[PDB]
């Protein structure tokens, strides 16, 4: 018979946001290590091999 | 439509009708039944041999008086038990009984009287 | 002690709660290969000088 | 704060009980007319005498 | 139990789908319905003009999306209110739509988009 508090929901939402950004940063770093910076949707933002010839 | 009221429900009868019974290491006066599908049992309901309730015309087939509350959809008794039980041998019970529609109360009482169950008069 | 499953006049026990947190793989970000380069513009340029 | 109706994840408030007790009368017993006469046997006798 | 498993029920969804809406004092994007009989309402289902749900083929109606969990049998609601309310005008909501069966989502979203309702992509 305990009610939830607004602070708990706040903390959950911010923690989820930080986790999402962390995993996205990890994915982007791996993509940069591969050689081309491609978004998770598939959009190409940097082709290093053609930039540097 | 909220028609004015909300009735959450009425409490199911408690197992307190047993006044005296022949108690032994095992259940001398109580027997177990396999619950019938989609059948709800309450305390004080007369059961037949197969486990179903006594209907009109089947008063002579009365077997036992249910003493546990069973939930048909949950398939568990209110005590977290798997099977329904009832008093069928010699015992003394309160006169409060729950019979179905068109069931002769006197015929049920005589049928249970022969097996050994007596019904002390209860009053209010 | 909480209400029973199918009765409002009988009680039961709430033993506790189990959680299933999804698993995340942080390995590349742990290597610490990329260097932070904060910028005040929307784009940057570099000069490529080479000789033979 | 027990539980909501038709949901185990919301709460409602059990404000209280309304007891409804039957009424009993005690005027004659309160008058105190009868005198207690304890006895050991199941029956008793009296003598009725009249000069008239 | 006598099946080895008992489920007490999934929790009904909460009203977190609203991301942005007009905050006019009397309510701009909120429209008030009256329950259809024996009809269960949860937050996230698309409703037609006459309080009913959108079935297969009638995606063009798509008047609003429910934001309350109405319980049909006792005629009361998620928060104890006699009416069901949905978002029917310009607002931004998560695309956690509950659609019946056969009701494609592209046609429903296009009908809602013409009414000012935008769906932010959500992800898990």
């Amino acid at each position: 018979n305990e009610l939830t508090t607004e602070a708990v929901v706040r903390a959950k939402k911010l923690m989820k946001i930080r986790t999402k950004f962390d995993i996205t940063r990890e994915f982007l770093f791996m993509q940069a290590l591969k050689g081309k910076v491609i978004d998770a949707n598939g959009v190409l933002y940097a082709d290093l091999y053609k930039q540097f010839d | 439509a909220y028609q004015g009221f909300t009735k959450l429900g009425e409490r199911e009868p408690l197992n307190d009708i047993i006044l005296w019974e022949e108690i032994t290491p095992t259940g001398h006066s109580r027997k177990e039944y396999a619950p019938v599908a989609s059948t709800e049992y309450r305390v004080g309901e007369v059961l037949k041999a197969d486990g179903s309730k006594v209907a009109a015309g089947q008063e002579a087939q009365a077997d036992s008086v249910c003493i546990v509350n069973f939930y048909a959809d949950l398939q568990l008794s209110y005590h977290g038990q798997l099977k329904v039980v009832g008093i069928y041998r010699d015992a003394e019970l309160k006169d409060l009984l729950k019979l179905e529609s068109g069931v002769d109360a006197a015929a049920v009482k005589s049928a249970l009287k022969a097996k050994g169950i007596d019904f002390v008069p209860t009053g209010l | 002690l909480t209400n029973s499953e199918k009765s409002r006049f009988f009680l039961a026990d709430l033993t506790g709660e189990v959680q299933s947190i999804p698993n995340t793989y942080g390995y590349i970000s742990g290597l610490g290969l990329f260097r932070s380069a904060p910028q005040t513009q929307t784009t940057f340029l570099m000069d490529l000088t080479d000789w033979d």
